[PDB]
């Protein structure tokens, strides 16, 4: 008795390292990178709706400075903001920077309503050199800047404004900083001046700061930049004896609220992803990836190894 | 691997065998022969395809987050969104490290099991008429010609032919 069979597995000329519990250098037949390093240089306008901003950052979008005409009306699931975009108007803060751009992005809309202010004897539509519109000087089209009548006169304001309506309302409001008290007298009267906007169950008050700040296109007053939500049955008074800011209507909210932004200087493309970082969108099935912790859509989970190979065969045992 | 084929009493593997993951070289009067094993081969597939698919299973879906890059130093909000952040990578970094880890574990463990489990089930259909030489190899100890050895790997050998002959041959 003489014949032979053997029972035997099978094996290739090179296979791949993987790492185990107890080594970190083992080869396998085939492995499976799970770690996605690689990016598109691009963005995908699909599926997601992305938005550029262009020169616009959305504070600007929503102020509506020269040049954002553009974002009027616009949807997004991703804002695309751009770090080169440039301040085209008045100089301005925004005390709560931050939480106002991140309200704006997460709504995801710029659904403007106008609604018109039946305000005092003071004059409306104040202009600046430093928002120029064609040369023509000009100011953030949501706004409508109040200034004293012709007749030496700057009145108590006291409006209001009632939301019957379904949705809530966004209203962007400011108080002008003059830098000398010839100039709030000049433009106001009164000094000082002050802006009290109420609902029924919150207020904001505002007292305007006088003094030379540096020069900002050929400016040293300022605006502060405020917000004020309005639910339905709720709403909204406003009352000043100067350096208010008006607003000329409202940002429509949705109920639910699902979209974001994301800063980065890539591209928008002609691909198709879900899945973008501040590099450019990521195409890929791996569950990791390394490229960025900034990161937006259905993605992989960002992690800090570069490299994570999963085995897909056997040791690969040679010869 | 926890049986020891693989890497083990097996002492390599097998680069002419291009279409399947396990399977029979044999040698006979009539010449030699290597046959890929479907079970075996299916099986250990069915399973690392099986780990792969949990893999691809899951969603991590995110719009609205935090901020995660800075221009300057703002101090305490600034901090905790930073150190939330780096909290969370270090955590799913683990994760993805760790599961890496415990899965190649599993695969080559079940690889070499199913190594075992091919090397066991011909021991069995072989009985009493086979002897195991110690490197995944029986001598089998009657004649065995090719309709035969292809019984063996379709698992139709039916030992009681050959036993009488078979024992002769190991015995006396
Ligand atoms: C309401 C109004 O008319 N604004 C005037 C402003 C403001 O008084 C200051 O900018 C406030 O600091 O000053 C200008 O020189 C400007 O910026 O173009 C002229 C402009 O007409
Ligand atoms: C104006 O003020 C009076 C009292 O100061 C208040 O009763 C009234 O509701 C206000 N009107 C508006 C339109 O806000
Ligand atoms: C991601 O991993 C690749 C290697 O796979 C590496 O070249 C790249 O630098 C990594 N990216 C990081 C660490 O941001």
């Amino acid at each position: 008795g003489n014949p032979v069979i053997c029972m035997g597995h099978h094996a290739v000329a090179n296979g791949t390292m993987v790492k185990t519990l107890a080594d970190d250098q083992v080869e396998v037949v085939t492995a499976q990178e799970l770690v996605e390093s690689q990016n598109l240089p691009e963005l995908c306008p699909s599926p997601l709706r992305l938005v550029d901003g262009q020169t616009c950052d959305i504070i600007n979008g929503a102020l509506g400075s020269p040049g954002c005409d553009h974002l009027n009306g616009a949807e997004w699931d991703v804002f695309i903001e751009r770090p080169n975009a440039v301040d085209t108007c008045y100089p301005f803060d925004v005390p709560e920077y931050q939480s106002l751009r991140s309200i704006l992005a997460n709504n995801g809309k710029f659904e403007f309503i106008a609604e018109e202010f039946q305000w005092n004897t003071v004059k409306q539509n104040g202009k600046s050199g430093a928002c120029k519109r064609a040369n023509v000087n000009d100011f953030f089209n949501r706004l409508n800047w109040l200034v004293k009548s012709d007749g030496n006169a700057y009145p108590l304001q006291n409006l209001t404004k009632i939301n019957n309506g379904d949705y809530a309302r966004l209203y962007i409001w400011g108080v002008h900083h003059p830098s000398t008290d010839t100039e709030q007298t000049n433009l106001y009267k009164n000094n000082p001046g002050g802006v009290t906007v109420s609902t029924k169950t919150s207020q904001t008050s505002v007292v305007p700061n006088i003094g030379s700040r540096p020069l900002v296109r050929g400016q040293s007053g300022r605006v502060s930049f405020y917000w004020t939500i309005v639910e339905p049955g709720d709403l909204i008074v406003f009352n000043t004896i100067g350096n208010l800011i008006a607003p000329r209507g409202h940002y429509k909210l949705n109920n639910q609220k699902k979209s974001t932004i994301l800063n980065t200087a890539i591209p928008i493309g002609s691909c198709v992803s879900k899945c973008h970082t501040d590099k450019g969108s990521l195409s890929t099935t791996k569950p990791f990836q390394n490229i960025s912790r900034i990161a937006v859509g259905d993605c992989p989970r960002y992690v800090k190894q570069g490299s994570l190979k999963l085995a897909t065969g056997m040791r690969n045992i040679p010869e | 691997g926890l049986f020891g084929a693989i890497a083990g009493f097996i002492e390599n593997g097998w680069q002419g065998l291009i279409d399947g993951w396990y399977g029979f070289r044999h040698q006979n009067a009539e010449g030699t022969g290597t046959a890929a094993d479907l079970k075996s081969t299916q099986a250990a597939i069915d399973q690392i395809n099986g780990k792969l698919n949990r893999l691809i299973e899951k969603t991590n879906d995110k719009y609205h987050q935090i901020e995660k890059e800075f221009e300057q130093v703002e101090g305490r909000i600034q901090d905790l969104e930073k150190y939330v952040e780096d909290t969370k990578i270090d955590l799913w970094s683990y994760n993805a490290e760790l599961l890496v880890a415990l899965e190649n574990q599993h695969t080559i463990d079940v690889t070499d099991s199913e190594m075992n489990k091919l090397f066991e089930r011909v021991r069995r259909q072989l009985r009493e008429n086979a002897e195991d030489k110690g490197n995944g190899c029986f001598e089998i100890f009657h004649k065995c010609d090719n309709n035969c050895i292809e019984s063996i790997r379709n698992g139709t050998y039916d030992h009681d032919i050959y036993r009488d002959e078979a024992i002769n041959n190991r015995f006396q």
